[PDB]
RNA sequence: CGCGGAGCCUCGGUUGGCCUCGGAUAGCCGGUCCCGGGUCCGGUGCGGAGUGCCCUUCGUCCUGGGAAACGGGGCGCGGCCGGAGAGGCGGCCGCCCCCUCGCCCGUCACGCACCGCACGUUCGUGGGGAACCUGGCGCUAAACCAUUCGUAGACGACCUGCU
């Protein structure tokens, strides 16, 4: 079994002029542009449309793994459209029980660092992807606020910064105190 | 003497066994030596030399590095040395490649 | 290695460096050589030995004695040295080494 | 002027795998690969030229110093090209991966 | 990208097999691997062939799948396949291909002294254009 | 035929190339492989970096100074895979492996020469694109080649020079373009005779 | 420095060249208008093509017509420039100097035309080794031993010194 065709397509809204390099996709919108290559994937790309631009992309005698990097093209590219008009914002709560872990950001959002987990000496300096800029927020009394356009270097940095306070040698049934990402929103709130 | 060089098989004496042969003049490179002086030659200034290099600020002796007597198998330092923290490889007179 | 220049005026005891027996020979090491630093057509070949080397070359290494009469040893003969040299571009470490 | 004949490689004797059979040799004619592109050299003169120490006779000159082992290609070997041939004393094994001239003497075209 | 498509009435070029350089056209589909082909205008009967014979043209002829033989005929010869084809870059690559290989050792002596001839003209008017663009004096 | 054969290595699997190399090294034939670093090996990196350390653990145990070489730079762990598709313990094998001259890069005795290319050997002819491979340049690196940022960086500097080459090259080849639409009426007897058989189309 | 000559000895292979984009492969290549790009125009079973391209070699004399005339030829001199990854190579100029021949198509005849027959044809003034004549321009050393040293040492080796 190999399928003759599997095709999807993705609407473009008006804010975004996509283009295509091949299998590189340019996304431009007001937040920015947004790139990535596509080229460790066989498949084609065609802009269709000439007043909505749908983006089709089909495969082509795909066996059954060939047949799922269909949709997760659609769906990076969705990442990137969302990112580039709305753009990607991760609020990240910190957990305490008894040492109040003090995040203090570094240069223009750049760098975190964090003193106080669990009651230690040692210095958290975690520094962020190109492109995410971290926050503190005023919204509530400890969570931290960073955003960017990228979708997988937003949630990078959301994730260094939770492997950076990690128990060692207890148990973590209890002792469940770090950085958690508590939502995954957006900027721009449609 | 080393009473076992090697077991039946290998059928062979390895590389890594003791054996006898040549001990010392072997190139040797150890690091992490702290300087403790700079020290300046001998200088004829006015008329008459000064020489007092081993002169600290709490000793204002005038005498030189030498030792009484000079450095034995050596000779006297009449030129510009440096102090090194500890031993280093050689004999007396051995030129040393320091950097 | 890509262009070594020597200097015009190498002392004896550098010159006994390239002899295994200073006794017997008649000392005409770099007498050639030297005749082109107070040359025209052979000065010419020098600057471009030069800035070749300064066009070309990453690493410049400057080739230094000891001069060994300042020392209560018996031996005369110097010891000679590539010392490298770091920091600055190439052009900088190179007119830095011909001063 | 001009070279008048074609190029050729000796490759080896006719042999199996522990065997060697050293009255046949196998030749790679440059231009030819495939076993229906071979029929042309079918009965074609065949020629190893060398060169010795001593000076031999030369039919139509004065003694050179150069010696010929004379043979003719006589079928196709395999399915890429390689005719084998045979000559009038076996090559010496000196000549494996040097040239053998392939001559276009007796003609059919 | 893909702009030539395996249809029903999309010509193809048999490029190897016995049907070698004959032009054909593509009936019905089978398996992936085959088609059913019929070249009616070509002297080549109905029948399979592999997809890696036959390499495909710009031309598409308006027929339903599985027609008998004389509705791909008459498709064929209106909307002229043949003079179609042999008015290509394509055809005519074919045409002086295979007239290089019939060519006598005659005719190599006529071509050897008319592109040695043409030559020399072209390599004569090169060193005059190259030296007229070189006289440029502008800063 | 008494030129060199100059191959370029990029693109070529490694075992493939090797095979069509010693073939003709035993048939006289003077061969020169340029660039090794971009010789492709299939199947994913890490697989193909276990199998060099596997052979790294290869050495003879009593005196390791006689083992096994383990030549780390590219073009000489392509020169082993064409030595074991020789005979090279006997005088016609040992006679073969000196027509073989492997380069890293190209050097400057075949850098204005036109490289040739094996397509029975190539990653795009002889595997499925949705299979993995390794570079033996990168693979090279991590078990101990000390050069290959020395090598990029004089690779990068030859195709700058290389590109104005072809620039000056494509230069003049509009103008005996230009030069074939001055000179029509005079060579129009000319391109009548090579029309007819079988050039200019 | 010469091919400058004369001969040798010895090792043999070889039988026209290709003087260079980088890469992509579910895409490439080539031209072009406006600020290396966007446009635009072509090509794509690669024809601006290695399934390719370039050189072509019977020699001359009579004699015409085309191509040419900004040319050809000189190990011609003189200068300049490029190239370092193994540059061992490639250019551009100035003056002299000979040739209006060499490239195509034609007139015109001639050359041992050696009497059917093989190793012919190149690279090539090949590599290597001795000896000789002819010219110019040059050049005038070290190493080892003996000796001394003791930073070294079984012995050799090593480190040293000597108007
Ligand atoms: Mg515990
Ligand atoms: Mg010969
Ligand atoms: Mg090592």
């Amino acid at each position: 079994m190999k399928t003759i065709l599997s095709n999807q397509t993705v609407d473009i809204p008006e804010n975004v002029d996509i283009t295509l390099k091949g299998r590189t996709v340019i996304v431009k919108g007001p937040r920015g542009t947004l790139r990535r290559d596509f080229n460790h994937i066989n498949v084609e790309l065609s802009l269709l449309g000439k007043k909505k631009k749908r983006l089709r992309v089909d495969k082509w005698w795909g066996n059954r793994k060939e047949l799922a990097t269909v949709r997760t093209i659609c769906s990076h590219v969705q990442n990137m459209i969302k990112g580039v008009t709305l753009g990607f914002r991760y609020k990240m709560r910190s957990v305490y029980a008894h040492f109040p872990i003090n995040v203090v950001i570094q240069e223009n959002g750049s760098l975190v660092e964090i003193r106080n987990f669990l009651g230690e000496k040692y210095i958290r300096r975690v520094r962020m992807r190109p492109g995410v800029a971290c926050s503190v927020s005023q919204a509530q009394k400890d969570e931290l606020i960073l955003e960017g356009n990228d979708i997988e270097l937003v949630s990078n940095s959301a994730a260094l910064i939770q492997q950076a306070t990690t128990v060692k040698n207890k148990d973590i049934r209890k002792f469940l105190d770090g950085i958690y990402v508590s939502e995954k929103g957006t900027v721009q709130q449609a | 003497k080393v009473a076992c060089i090697g077991a039946w098989h290998p059928a062979r004496v390895a590389f890594s066994v003791a054996r006898a042969g040549q001990k010392g003049y072997h190139h040797r490179t150890e690091i992490n030596k702290k300087i403790y002086k700079i020290g300046q030659g001998y200088l004829i200034k006015d008329g008459k030399l000064i020489k007092n290099n081993a002169s600290t600020d709490y000793d204002l002796s005038d005498k030189s590095i030498n030792p009484l007597g000079g450095f034995v198998h050596y000779g006297e330092v009449t030129n510009d040395f440096v102090m090194l923290k500890g031993c280093v490889v050689g004999t007396k007179k051995r030129v040393l490649t320091l950097r | 290695t890509f262009k070594t220049v020597f200097a015009e005026h190498i002392s004896d005891e550098c010159k006994r460096r390239f002899y295994k027996n200073w006794h017997k020979s008649k000392k005409k090491a770099f007498t050639k050589y030297c005749k082109k630093w107070q040359d025209e057509d052979g000065k010419k070949q020098l600057e471009k030995d030069f800035s070749s080397m300064k066009k070309y070359c990453q690493v410049i290494r400057v080739i230094a004695h000891t001069q060994m009469r300042l020392l209560p040893l018996r031996q005369k003969k110097a010891h000679l040295m590539e010392i490298q040299v770091n920091g600055g571009t190439v052009a900088e470490k190179l007119d830095w080494a011909r001063e | 002027s001009g070279r008048l004949w074609s190029k050729a490689i000796f490759a080896g004797y006719k042999r199996g795998l522990r065997n060697q059979r050293e009255h046949t040799a196998l030749l790679k004619i440059e231009g030819v690969y495939a076993r229906d592109e071979t029929e042309f050299y079918l009965g074609k003169r065949c020629a190893y030229v060398y060169k010795a120490k001593n000076n031999t006779v030369t039919p139509g000159g004065k003694p050179n110093k150069t010696r010929v082992i004379w043979g003719k290609v006589t079928r196709a070997h395999g399915n890429s090209g390689m005719v084998r041939a045979k000559f009038r004393s076996n090559l010496p094994a000196k000549a494996i991966g040097h040239r053998i001239r392939v001559m276009l003497y007796p003609s059919r075209i | 990208v893909f702009r030539r498509f395996v249809e029903v009435g999309r010509v193809a070029y048999v490029s190897f097999g016995p049907h070698a350089g004959k032009l054909v056209a593509i009936v019905d589909v089978i398996d992936q691997n085959r088609a059913l082909v019929d070249g009616p205008c070509t002297q080549v009967r109905r029948q399979a062939m592999p997809f890696k014979c036959m390499q495909l043209t710009d031309f598409i002829l308006k027929f339903p799948h599985s027609a008998h033989q004389k509705y791909v005929r008459q498709a064929w010869q209106k909307a002229d396949i043949n003079t179609k084809w042999a008015a290509t870059r394509w055809a005519k690559k074919i045409e002086a291909r295979e007239r290089k290989a019939k060519m006598t050792d005659f005719d190599r002596f006529k071509v050897m002294k008319a592109k040695k001839m043409r030559n020399r003209i072209i390599k004569n008017e090169v060193k005059k254009l190259q030296k007229a663009a070189l006289l440029k004096a502008s800063p | 035929e008494v030129q060199v054969l100059v191959l370029d290595g990029r693109g070529h699997l490694l075992g493939r190339l090797a095979a069509i190399v010693a073939k003709q090294v035993l048939l006289g034939r003077k061969v020169v492989v340029v660039r090794c670093e971009g010789i492709n090996i299939s199947g994913n990196f890490y697989r193909n970096k276990l199998k060099y350390l596997a052979f790294l653990r290869k050495r003879m145990n009593t005196n390791p100074s006689r083992g096994p070489y383990h030549f780390r730079a590219p073009s000489r762990i392509f020169w082993r895979t064409v030595r074991g598709m020789l005979p090279h313990k006997t005088k016609r094998g040992q006679a073969a492996l000196d027509r073989l001259k492997v380069f890293d890069g190209i050097p400057p005795p075949y850098d204005k020469k036109k490289r040739m290319v094996v397509p029975a050997a190539l990653k795009v002819v002889r595997l499925k694109p949705t299979r993995k491979f390794a570079y033996l340049g990168r693979l090279a690196h991590e078990v101990g080649w000390k050069y290959q940022a020395v090598t990029a960086t004089l690779e990068e500097k030859r195709k700058e020079k290389a590109k104005i080459h072809y620039r000056k090259k494509k230069q003049l080849m509009r103008l005996r373009k230009q030069a074939e639409k001055n000179v029509e009426k005079k060579i129009d007897k000319y391109t009548e005779v090579l029309k007819t058989h079988g050039l200019l189309v």
